[PDB]
């Protein structure tokens, strides 16, 4: 689940910048703003660099949340050795707290092509 | 012996990271708590910033946690 | 959209206005398009609002309240509103020294209006 | 060299509890100046303490067992 | 040697959280001082959420001293 | 090369302590702009192109001390 | 021997890094009495029994830090 | 040389704790100009100018920070 | 006693990280009494006495934590 | 020439901890000009050039303390 | 020598981490002053006695902890 | 006298871990000194008088931070 999530993630990434560079064929007009220097195109950390930075999100939010639910092996020997029912109290609020997750980093994600899809087209 | 004893040391200095994400979902909270006492941002609303900005602050906190983990 | 009307006459009545730098409470603030409620009071200082371009009327308030409704819609709501050209500059001079020389002399509230006056002189003849 | 970098795990990985203990006091202090505004006291303002305080405070118990983790494993 | 030097240092560096848990007590009480003066939260109301997330803040210096003390 | 694989370990660790001004950038954004949203005016323009912008620019920390991190 | 020694000095020296918490934590109480006692009428009781009691809490971490460095020297 | 591959990754790894300000500074710049574009009207203009200078002026200390660090 | 010569010298340096605490800590007691005296009328006594006592209990963090540096000298 | 080569490469990265005061200052005069701005009327010069001249008072800290770390390397 | 040559020079670099809050004291107790003198009119003592005094009680950390470092290279 | 030269290196280079209090500093005078300016009417002296007096005492951390830096390296 590890190996196929980064996978999975790297696809998506690259379709990200691969359509903002077909779309600006025809109007380009550059992508920053103008001020009174000229100092905007060595940041250019952001559409193309951004891509890399935003696909990893998902592969490092499944890492934190499988490590957190795997730590159960190193709690069941102590409390099988005060009383053992923190263990249940704290193990139900983490796992609603991870299902609960999806449902932010999937409209995190959504938020995130929104955006590069109405600069492309101004 | 000095292979495994910095792996031990791998995991300790990079939790220092979790003080920008642990008053990360306190900042977020209090803004809201305290906007929501002006009427009438309750349902909805600003309900939907806050669970979309205190993800985009524990990304850093879940990126840094698989660093310290993968020794 | 400005509604500043005073206890007497009205000045902006209609909504046919842009910008108002009235002096608030806090600092010389200025009202711009839809700006947010801010139902302060006002302190004695010039209330010159800026209609379109530059034909901004120095009025000098001497206080009241600047509100502002949710719907852009400036109501600064004074006591007095005179012009900049309706204050002499020699009678000015001389209101100014009988509040100073009477602050800080008797007690009651002579002593606390003398000082309140002084304040409010020094302000509009710097102003000129 | 194995048991000495053990000791030193549990000790320089407790640094991130200065953001979950001022994380607690940060969200208790806008929720006790709002329900003084009148009138966020039942509910509202109370529930939204106790759901806000268990997202700050798990930094901390994250950060705790990769320290506990040294020192018994 | 190793494990005897090693001793002294596992409760010098876990010392370091009490700044958050220090600075903890005062953040809650500033602005249990300043919203008291505002009327007329005194018995009970503010009163029952100061001691109670004063109760919390501390519960992280309590925590990391414990690790302190076991190995040393 | 044991000195070599000892400080491979170690670069992994002190680079990651620059998630401080990344995590609560993200939220010092979010703060501001819940805060103003609720009046003054609506939250599907104005601000909500500045929050978007202002959230990418913040993160771009991150994202490199990462990269130096798991390639040492 | 010779390495527990050298570690007993530099025990009580990261161990006093809490002192910043205590230190701006007395400032911190005080500030907020100071200013909310000029805005009518914290002054008689009220206010002055939580200042002198949320004092002493957020003293409570500089005490208890410097009990671990004065025993390791 | 076993001492010189070792300082070149500590190099990198302590030079990666200057993010905090670069980032903590691109948001305390859109924190500003999120609340204050509410007040009216400076939103395209006024403060849209002095937010595009702002902001690179703060992202420099991040980029001679992060310099330093590839080179070592 | 070649390691603990080194030490002692250490000690003094890292325990004095506490003054950024007790420094601060003189200042945000004074930016509070100044900018509240100004509202009319914190003068004479009431906002006087709590800014000298005040000032007393930050800066015992300060002095107790120069006394185990110079202790190690 | 191991013990030298050894701590040049160390001495460019600790001078580098400086970069957080000079990156947080520019950015925290910029914030204070931009919401002053929005309140009418100083625009145009007048405060204007307290924020240039103040940008460059805060942008001296880094490049003295790049100086340090560029000479050594 | 050799070991206590070493740790006296690096005790005067690690005992100048203490300059952060006597040099940010300065600037915390003049931006109230000036913020505060534009109420009107806290000119002539009254403000100016205040942050005279508070600027000597916070610049006693950094006079103080400058000594231990000076000792320790001379 | 290689200990000698390996900890004047990194004497000069932990002593400027004091530059945040000096660099903040600056900036926090600018920027209650440009929002004061803006609520009327402190602009000729008066304030501008603190501003330029109050940056000096947040300059003399740095500069004196910086003298122990460049005398062990020279």
């Amino acid at each position: 689940i590890y190996i196929i999530g980064i996978s999975v993630s790297l696809w998506i990434g690259l379709t990200i910048l691969g359509l903002f560079l077909n779309k600006a064929v025809f109007f380009s007009l550059f992508v920053p703003s103008g001020t009174p220097l000229p100092l905007v195109p060595v940041l250019v950390l952001i559409e193309l660099l951004s891509y890399t930075a935003r696909a990893i999100s998902l592969g490092l939010r499944l890492a934190a949340n499988t490590l957190s639910g795997h730590l159960l092996m190193s709690i069941l020997g102590n409390l099988v050795k005060i009383f053992g029912l923190i263990p249940l109290a704290g193990i139900f609020a983490i796992v609603i707290l991870e299902f609960a997750i999806a449902c932010i980093q999937a409209y995190v994600f959504a938020i995130l092509t929104s955006s590069y899809l109405k600069d492309s087209i101004y | 012996q000095l292979v495994l004893a910095a792996k031990y040391i791998g995991a300790a200095i990079a939790t220092i990271g979790l003080t920008g994400a642990g008053i990360g979902i306190a900042i977020v909270f209090a803004a809201l708590i305290n906007g929501t006492s002006r009427n009438p941002s309750l349902r909805n609303t600003l309900f939907p910033f806050a669970i979309l900005g205190f993800a985009l602050s524990e990304a850093t906190g879940l990126f840094c946690l698989m660093i310290s983990f993968l020794l | 959209k400005v509604s500043l009307v005073a206890p007497h006459q009205a000045i902006f009545t209609n909504k046919e206005v842009s910008q108002v730098n009235l002096p608030a409470s806090s600092g010389e603030m200025g009202v711009l398009a839809n700006h947010v409620p801010t139902v302060e009071e006002l302190a004695p200082g010039v209330v010159e609002v800026i209609e379109s371009s530059g034909t901004a009327s120095k009025y000098f308030v001497s206080g009241g309240f600047a509100s502002i409704l949710p719907g852009s819609k400036l109501s600064i709501s004074t006591v007095e509103a005179h012009p900049l050209d309706a204050f002499s500059s020699e009678n000015i001079k001389s209101l100014l020294a009988e509040a100073q020389k009477n602050a800080s002399s008797a007690d009651e509230t002579v002593a606390a209006e003398a000082a309140i006056e002084i304040e409010v002189l020094e302000a509009l003849q710097a102003a000129v």
